[PDB]
């Protein structure tokens, strides 16, 4: 199917502690392949998954390089950042990144990426078309009239239609055996009764891959969105995901509900219900 | 700044059998900022060699870490997982149920 | 594989 590569970075300062703490990290869909900290021992880009592994020892110290530089950058942009919002020299800030490319079936590039934000708030982000940018404040505009004169966008967009993509797909070659497999998802029903008149259905779903996933609770044909309880979907750790969705009946009307389970790695869309 | 509390689950890797090797997990997202203390507990006390993943952040710029240790579930030994944040006047404490 | 930009992007 379709395919996704990003790399996030975010860099904490912690004035009176030292430098800025950098941590970025890269995937491919959801699976982690790269890390990066500059609090580590010998700081490194170390490699997560094992169809990266194969790459030279060139291939490392160039994205250790990058790394590093990224994080210089990081240190004075946050100082910078001080001077644009006329903040003290005292409070722990974060500055925050995510570049990448999305690729179709067919591997050709489907839209690329690149967004920075401010302690948790947007701050610029490269459009759509790879050529102009949107800065959120006044701040991020003096950014954009920077970016703009040293034609950043330019060399964004060679990036991101280039390597980006033809990396990806690479990747996605040597990895095949997991990147190119989705896993469905193991499925049950349960029933806790909370008193006599009520009890709680809840729909499971583990062991799946990718993450995306969609499970709705219907009442007579009709989806339950205001009353299910649906969490977030969460890592089992093993590369596998979790989720589930959970909903109030009135007893003895349990055969009225069915929970649908969609998933890429299953062919048809489940129903499933409760059994006694 | 805005300032955003942190989701919490707790739960295992795979389905909780007694006497079973297995992974407890403790997943704190859509925090911020990054700041945050997770433990794990064992019957109130605290795990000691807890890991954790590096850092991230999802499309609204909120993080997400995953705390995880070994463990082998009985019927006795109660789990839970303790978040400390700023957003936090108290540490928060949610205990592991198998059935969620 | 990461984007080379060497610093040119200061904020």
């Amino acid at each position: 199917g379709s395919h996704s590569m990003r790399y996030f970075h975010t860099s904490v300062s912690r004035p009176g502690r030292g430098e800025p703490r950098f941590i970025t990290v890269g995937y491919v869909d959801d699976t982690l392949f790269v890390r990066f900290d500059s609090d580590a021992a010998s700081p490194r880009e170390e490699p997560r998954a094992p169809w990266i592994e194969q790459e030279g020892p060139e291939y490392w110290d160039r994205e250790t390089q990058i790394c590093k530089a990224k994080a210089q950058t990081d240190r004075e942009d946050l100082r910078t950042l001080l001077r644009y919002y006329n903040q003290s020299e005292a409070g722990s800030h974060t500055l925050q990144n995510m570049y990448g490319c999305d690729v179709g079936p067919d591997g050709r590039l489907l839209r690329g990426y690149h967004q920075d934000a401010y302690d948790g708030k947007d701050y610029i982000a490269l459009n759509e078309d790879l050529s102009s940018w949107t800065a959120a404040d006044t701040a991020a505009q003096i950014t954009q009239r920077k970016w703009e004169a040293a034609r950043v966008a330019e060399q964004l967009r060679a990036y991101l239609e280039g390597e980006c993509v033809e990396w990806l797909r690479r990747y996605l070659e040597n990895g095949k055996e997991t990147l190119q497999r989705a896993d469905p998802p193991k499925t049950h029903v349960t029933h806790h009764p909370i008193s006599d008149h009520e009890a709680t259905l809840r729909c499971w779903a583990l062991g799946f891959y990718p993450a995306e996933i969609t499970l709705t609770w219907q009442r007579d044909g009709e989806d339950q969105t205001q009353d299910t309880e649906l969490v977030e979907t969460r890592p089992a750790g093993d590369r596998t995901f979790q989720k589930w969705a959970a909903v109030v009946v009135p007893s003895g009307e349990e055969q009225r509900y069915t929970c649908h389970v969609q998933h890429e790695g299953l062919p048809k869309p489940l129903t499933l219900r409760w059994e006694p | 700044m805005i300032q955003r509390t942190p989701k919490i689950q707790v739960y295992s890797r795979h389905p909780a059998e007694n006497g079973k090797s297995n992974f407890l997990n403790c997943y704190v997202s859509g925090f911020h900022p990054s700041d945050i203390e997770v433990d794990l507990l064992k019957n109130g006390e605290r795990i000691e060699k807890v890991e954790h993943s590096d850092l991230s952040f999802s499309k609204d710029w909120s993080f997400y870490l995953l705390y995880y240790t070994e463990f082998t579930p009985t019927e006795k030994d109660e789990y839970a997982c303790r978040v400390n944040h700023v957003t936090l006047s108290q540490p928060k404490i949610v205990k592991w149920d198998r059935d969620m | 594989k990461r984007w080379i930009i060497l610093g040119l992007n200061k904020i």
